[PDB]
């Protein structure tokens, strides 16, 4: 409803940022080991990016 | 096999091995305790003839 008009937000593990236009590869690193910190992450790019 | 349940909330990240055994000792107790008396719980874990 409402005319809505779809966004995609990637809650990738990096920063908040500016998209860039250039393909960057680095190592990845792993995961942290306590899974709060992930939750609260996910729970702030949400709530910052307003996801349905 | 009784392994103690796991200590924390962030190390833990796997289901306890007690698990149905556990779960089928606990509703196995039949005596007469409390005011109630005749522990019968069964069938979901809930006494019955009250």
């Amino acid at each position: 409803p409402y005319n809505l008009s779809l966004e995609v937000v990637m809650a990738i593990e990096a920063g908040l940022g500016d998209l860039p236009l250039l393909p960057f590869s680095s190592p990845s690193s792993p995961w942290s080991s306590d899974p709060f910190s992930f939750l609260q992450s996910v729970c702030h790019t949400v709530v910052v990016q307003g996801v349905s | 096999n009784i392994t103690d349940p796991p200590r924390g909330c962030v190390g833990n990240t796997n289901i306890w091995k007690t698990g149905p055994l556990f779960k089928r000792v606990l509703m196995s107790s039949k005596y007469a305790d409390g005011v109630t008396g005749r522990v019968e719980f069964n069938e979901d874990g809930d006494r019955k003839f009250a």
